[PDB]
């Protein structure tokens, strides 16, 4: 019965392992659902919410906002996955955000603002890249959304989030790594406006054969 | 997050022992003072909007360049979120003050602020006079209220100073 | 920013694909009437001081009270600010008129407008005032299809701040 | 369907903003356009069998084995159809000539051209012919301007069937 | 969507026939008048603001319960929707005159408007109202401009007025 | 985005100044070439589809390991996307020539694509030489055209080359 | 790349669950299969130079034009290229047979065939005789199960090309 | 993916070549051992709670500090996350065991995880121990069933412990 206990020695805790990583309750996500009887007020939250996800963090002018479609959702009659939708078919996001950034940078980009995690491989980046030509790029971001683990989780009636900086299933490794590079301090945000344009984080020489290392 | 208790609680844990008494009368006369602590942020709430607006004159009044072509702060559209910033900072402030920690305010909102600052281009020092500027108006009304019960807030008000100082520092 | 060819670009881009003969009908038109645009810049970019001066100086007429001490309009700085001010509006326009787009307007006038004046106090009214005041005096240096794009600009602003 | 007048509207409303000076240059520039097109789809409507017999035809020449018993050309009904289509292809691009748009051409003609012709076994190449035939001919009946809007439509479905 | 041309089109196509010349003649025509729709179009939207501003004076005289406690304008929020509301329907309106077709309007904004405004409790008599308090305002514009070449607008005018009236309809 | 036009622009704002006469009188000329400008751009559009075999064919024939097994073109997963690629960056020149600046192609294509062929074992040379391949028959359409009024094109042929050789460079 | 094994890691792999009876069984049908898949393997193996030889040559009967001067099927490098592809059709059907699975085929033949096809303006009907002259030939060389697995591959393809 | 089927393929594709005799009769039997593969794999996942639970508990006894306060494995959250992860390599071992190929678990498992480790402060050390703990009373099963016909599965048992050690080395 000594019940020996003891300091140890390492002494980490719960906090310090993701203050590391800097995450800093960005890795840790609480949903926001919608309900048929919201208050007004839910629905700016959700608003609120909805904008920071999908766009880069970057700030939000008032004249930005499109009112049309926060008009309907007071209504109902689209469904938040539609709103959503209706978010990036917006000339908004695709005349910055889009533009500027190489192909390859908003897959990544929409794979992070759409779903949290970032690109578990190779092909998959691919597989958005064929669609590029081969079909209009508002099919594209439909097919994120329509993606089945969009649906899956968050999938109607939900605000996206970061669920990357967890543990996800059949991420193919350097879920981690990727991810600490795609997401910058929580202060920290994507700037449709910045020195040295717009470039991929993730290494494209990589994606395959080494974890990336980025500036945090 | 975190905050005073917490904090406590935290270190607490890592020895791996129940609280020291002495470290309860840490947090007993915390609570003693939640009164004036409230008063504290109230004061910056309530007096939010001028702070800033009132910062932002003299901030522009100091550095014309940052209005000028080519400054940072031109045109309008920079302009905004300049005082955006300004704002959001305050705000997390305010945050921190009323849970006793500077975390909260570390974690949310400077992580991360310097490199942006620096990819954007915007002059971190003149960032940092802003707050700076802020801090002094704000304090100007922690401290000078109507209607409280006059007593001495000196405590809360040097905290308040260094939330602020954090901020200036690792923004700079 | 936004211009007639930047726009089909956009589309074109978006969809995927070459630039068919749909857009190219549409930049055709901002070419033809570039001619116009020019012709009002110049116009414009020639009298701007002038205009300047007239704005400013209605708006008081306008407003008498801000002249007053403890007021806006009151104390010189304010005066060259408000003077200041106005030249921006002016050579934007001018810009815009060049660009054949709102574009340039867009991005320096239009975006953060609202809070801007909200957090200075500063009263669209006055803006307003001089831009009409403006629209006046430019509808007498041009006349026909230049005017007309004098006009639009203007009024632009008018709406957007408004 | 794709016009430049549906376009900029739609771009308009997606924004959710008036129409503003941008888009107005943009519309001009087609309606005025428009006089050249009107005139080359005046010129075909009149023409037309004269150049569906002549390309049909012309495929024939270029591929003789066509003809053959056993083959695709061969027997009056597949020739009767080898006419209806191209026909319709000559239909369609007259009315994109009016709209002043691809759009017509792009839901009729274009999407899902693929599937169809894979499964039905039509080889792009024939239609080809019958186009380059038509163009031509085309390239006598018409001159300057209307004819080289002719052209943009013909080609941009040679593009597509390729 | 559609709008004058592709509309005659569709048809021709269902008969399975080129376009008649007496069709032709009705766009060549149509185009001839570009100019004069062309500035309509400009006219409305060059004074926007203003058309809307003043129709709601009018319609808040007339109609004082709307914006009393209990009414449908009350409070704040609900205003500033029913501001918003009528813009829309006019740029829709706008939109119809350029094309040449109510479809768009009919389509995009007023079809199941009607149907809405029900389920909320919003009188759908008093937005038909408000519609119209619009249109004389903008056909006021459209038809006294200054600098623009003179001549006959009233077609254009009268095709303007149909737009209004089709959304005065199916809303109420 | 940026063209020729905002570009000027945005130069003369940073300098706080109304546009030089001067630099008018390099838009107002760029203006008078539009109509030729324009037929360039549409003789690229028209024979797309050619350019890019042709191109191919030649390719293929100078560096046939590319399509033996082991090389990169092979197999067809791998052509397809070769000759996708391709036309992917005539599309962008094709933009830029109408724009009258390279910027969008820099932007939306050239960043990063270096670095991307590299990742996958694409040989950068391979695709540089490709896209000379695709100038020099481009060129050719441009340069010969049918029906159209005889004139000189020189100046835009060559911008044209600037465009396909910032390209070729920066994939290189 | 797609075969029973991989598949069924996969869908476990997905769930995040360990492989269960269920799969097992699965796999266990791949591998009883393969002694008939790799017996028709080593036929085709054999005989493959004959069987390309008879195809190519089919192939020209049964489109006698394409021998002609001016076409596709005229001229050595042309002939060369057409024997190389129908060797790498046969070549992977083989792998197939090994792997137990269509993916060695998915990922070099079919995936992109339609657009390599297209810009290269080879008729998938060719390549269609080619096996289909084959499938006659294996259809003596096999027998029982072997025979079997043989077809479905080699039909794989035409209906995949069709 | 990949296995081992798959591999060879594509090896014999880069020749260019069909498949060796040779080369078949590797897979010819391979296909053979195939029963005996199964078993193997099925002993695995019949046993995998027990394998973990097991390994576990002498895991700790060993790394007394990892359970307690301020180790890795305290509080019970992270703890729950250690078990966790040791599955999860194990569920992927057991998956190459079928495929007969290392590759599905250095891509999916094995590649980063280091880092991650790292980033977090988790002593690889320990994770690796953890692995080989597992790997022993794994072939334990393995090597060791009930109503099994009597034969040699060495073979498969060492070929499982090159798994196992490919994670141990990567994640050490
Ligand atoms: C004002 C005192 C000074 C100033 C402000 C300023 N900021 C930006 C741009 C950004 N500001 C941020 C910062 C934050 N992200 C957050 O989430 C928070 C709160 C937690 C902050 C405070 C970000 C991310 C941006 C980028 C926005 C975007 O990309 O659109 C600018 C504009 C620079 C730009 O090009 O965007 C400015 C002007 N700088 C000054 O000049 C003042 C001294
Ligand atoms: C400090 C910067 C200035 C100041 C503060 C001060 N406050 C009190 C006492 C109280 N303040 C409050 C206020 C709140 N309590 C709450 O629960 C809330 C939120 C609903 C608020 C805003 C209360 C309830 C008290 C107790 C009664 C009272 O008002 O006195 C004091 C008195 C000392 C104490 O310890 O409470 C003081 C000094 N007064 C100043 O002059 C400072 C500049
Ligand atoms: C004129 C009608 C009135 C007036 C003007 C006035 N303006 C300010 C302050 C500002 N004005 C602007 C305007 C712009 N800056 C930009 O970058 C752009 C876009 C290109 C515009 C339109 C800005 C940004 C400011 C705020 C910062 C500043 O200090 O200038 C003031 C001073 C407000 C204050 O309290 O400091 C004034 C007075 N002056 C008059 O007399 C009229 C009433
Ligand atoms: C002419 C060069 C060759 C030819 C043509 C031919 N076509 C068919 C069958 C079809 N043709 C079409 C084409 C269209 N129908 C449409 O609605 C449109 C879009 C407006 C097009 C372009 C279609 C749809 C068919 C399918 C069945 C049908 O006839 O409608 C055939 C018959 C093939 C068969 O086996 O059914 C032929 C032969 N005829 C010749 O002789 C030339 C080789
Ligand atoms: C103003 C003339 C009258 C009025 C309007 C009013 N509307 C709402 C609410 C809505 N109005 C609309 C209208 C549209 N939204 C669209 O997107 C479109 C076209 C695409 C239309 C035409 C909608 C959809 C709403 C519903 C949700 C919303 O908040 O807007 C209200 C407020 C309803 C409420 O109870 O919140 C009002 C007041 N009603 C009046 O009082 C005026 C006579
Ligand atoms: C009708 C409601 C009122 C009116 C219109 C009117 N306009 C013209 C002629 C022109 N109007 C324009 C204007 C534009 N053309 C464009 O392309 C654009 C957008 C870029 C505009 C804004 C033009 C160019 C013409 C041609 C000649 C001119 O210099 O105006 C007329 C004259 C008839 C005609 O079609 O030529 C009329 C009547 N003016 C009125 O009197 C009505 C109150
Ligand atoms: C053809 C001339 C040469 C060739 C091309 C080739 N490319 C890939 C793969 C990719 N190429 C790109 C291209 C882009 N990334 C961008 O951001 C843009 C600009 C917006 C483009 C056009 C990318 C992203 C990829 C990766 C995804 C993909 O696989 O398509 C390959 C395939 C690589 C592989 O090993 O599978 C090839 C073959 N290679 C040649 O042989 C020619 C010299
Ligand atoms: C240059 C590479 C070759 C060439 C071009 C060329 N074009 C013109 C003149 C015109 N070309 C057009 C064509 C269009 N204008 C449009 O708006 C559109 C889209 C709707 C097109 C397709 C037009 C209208 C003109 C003006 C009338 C005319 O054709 O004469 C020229 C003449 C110079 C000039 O217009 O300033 C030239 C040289 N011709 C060559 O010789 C080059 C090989
Ligand atoms: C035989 C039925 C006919 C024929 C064929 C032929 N093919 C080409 C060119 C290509 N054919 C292919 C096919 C493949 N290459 C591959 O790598 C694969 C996947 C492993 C296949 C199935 C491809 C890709 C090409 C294009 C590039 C190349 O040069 O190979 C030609 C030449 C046409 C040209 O313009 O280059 C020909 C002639 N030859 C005949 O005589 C028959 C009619
Ligand atoms: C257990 C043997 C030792 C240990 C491990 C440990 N890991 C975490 C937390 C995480 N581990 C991972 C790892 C993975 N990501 C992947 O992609 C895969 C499979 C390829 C794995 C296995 C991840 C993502 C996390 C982070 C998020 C989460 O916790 O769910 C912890 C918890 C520490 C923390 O604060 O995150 C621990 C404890 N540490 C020990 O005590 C053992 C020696
Ligand atoms: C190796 C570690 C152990 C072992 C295995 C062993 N198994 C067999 C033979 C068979 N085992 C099975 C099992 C399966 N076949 C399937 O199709 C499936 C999936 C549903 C399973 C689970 C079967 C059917 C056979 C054949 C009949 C039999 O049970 O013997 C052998 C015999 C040799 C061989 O298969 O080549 C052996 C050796 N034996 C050991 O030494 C360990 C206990």
């Amino acid at each position: 019965y000594s019940a020996f206990v003891r300091p140890a020695d390492q002494a980490t805790a719960d906090g310090a392992a993701q203050t590391k990583l800097g995450i800093t309750a960005i890795a840790p996500d609480q949903g926001v659902e919608l309900r048929p009887n919201f208050t007004e007020a839910d629905v700016i939250t959700v608003i609120r919410a909805a904008y920071k996800q999908l766009f880069g963090n970057t700030y939000i002018l008032e004249s930005e906002r499109v009112i049309q479609a926060e008009s309907l959702l007071r209504n109902g009659s689209i469904s938040v996955r539609e709103f959503i939708r209706i978010l990036a078919k917006s000339d908004l996001y695709k005349e910055r955000f889009f533009r500027c950034t190489s192909n390859n940078r908003f897959i990544e980009l929409n794979l992070k603002h759409l779903l949290g995690r970032a690109p578990y491989n190779q092909g998959e980046i691919a597989e958005h890249l064929d669609r590029y030509c081969q079909s209009g790029y508002d099919a594209e971001i439909d097919s994120y959304i329509d993606s089945d683990e969009y649906r899956r989780v968050f999938g109607e009636n939900t605000v996206p989030y970061f669920r990357g900086f967890k543990y996800q299933v059949g991420q193919s490794a350097a879920a981690f790594e990727r991810m600490r590079a795609l997401y910058s301090g929580d202060a920290g945000s994507d700037t449709d406006r910045n020195q040295n344009g717009q470039r991929t984080e993730l290494t494209s020489g990589l994606a395959d054969p080494a974890q990336p290392v980025r500036a945090r | 997050m975190q905050d005073a208790f917490t904090k406590a609680i935290v270190a607490a844990d890592l020895r791996g022992s129940f609280l020291s008494e002495q470290e309860l009368n840490q947090l007993t006369n915390l609570v003693k003072e939640s009164n004036k602590r409230l008063d504290a942020v109230n004061a910056i709430t309530g007096n939010a909007a001028e702070i800033i607006s009132d910062a932002a004159h003299k901030l522009f009044a100091e550095q014309t360049d940052l209005i000028r072509p080519g400054g940072n702060a031109y045109p309008n559209r920079r302009m905004a979120a300049c005082l955006r910033d300004m704002e959001i900072i305050l705000r997390y402030v305010s945050y921190a003050l009323l849970a006793g920690d500077a975390s909260v305010l570390e974690d949310r909102c400077l992580n991360g602020l310097k490199e942006t600052y620096v990819a954007l281009g915007t002059p971190t020092r003149s960032v940092a006079r802003a707050v700076q500027l802020m801090k002094e108006t704000a304090i100007g009304y922690v401290n000078s209220p109507s209607g409280v019960t006059r007593g001495d807030c000196s405590a809360l008000v040097n905290e308040a100073a260094t939330y602020f100082d954090k901020a200036a520092a690792s923004i700079a | 920013m936004k211009t007639v060819i930047t726009e089909v670009i956009a589309s074109a881009d978006s969809q995927g694909r070459f630039l068919n003969n749909t857009e190219l009908q549409a930049a055709n038109g901002r070419f033809q009437r570039a001619t116009a645009s020019m012709e009002a810049a110049r116009a414009l970019t020639s009298n701007a001081d002038s205009l300047v001066k007239g704005a400013v100086q209605e708006v008081y007429n306008k407003f008498p009270y801000l002249t007053q001490p403890g007021q806006m309009g009151y104390g010189d700085t304010n005066q060259a600010k408000c003077a200041r001010d106005i030249s921006h509006y002016l050579r934007f326009i001018t810009y815009s008129l060049v660009a054949g787009g709102t574009g340039p307007l867009d991005d320096y006038i239009v975006a953060g407008l609202r809070e801007v004046n909200r957090t200075f106090n500063l009263s669209p009214s006055w803006y307003i005032e001089a831009l009409k005041h403006i629209k006046g005096k430019v509808g007498s240096q041009l006349s026909g299809q230049p005017l007309t794009e004098a006009n639009a600009y203007i009024d632009y602003c008018i709406n957007a701040l408004s």
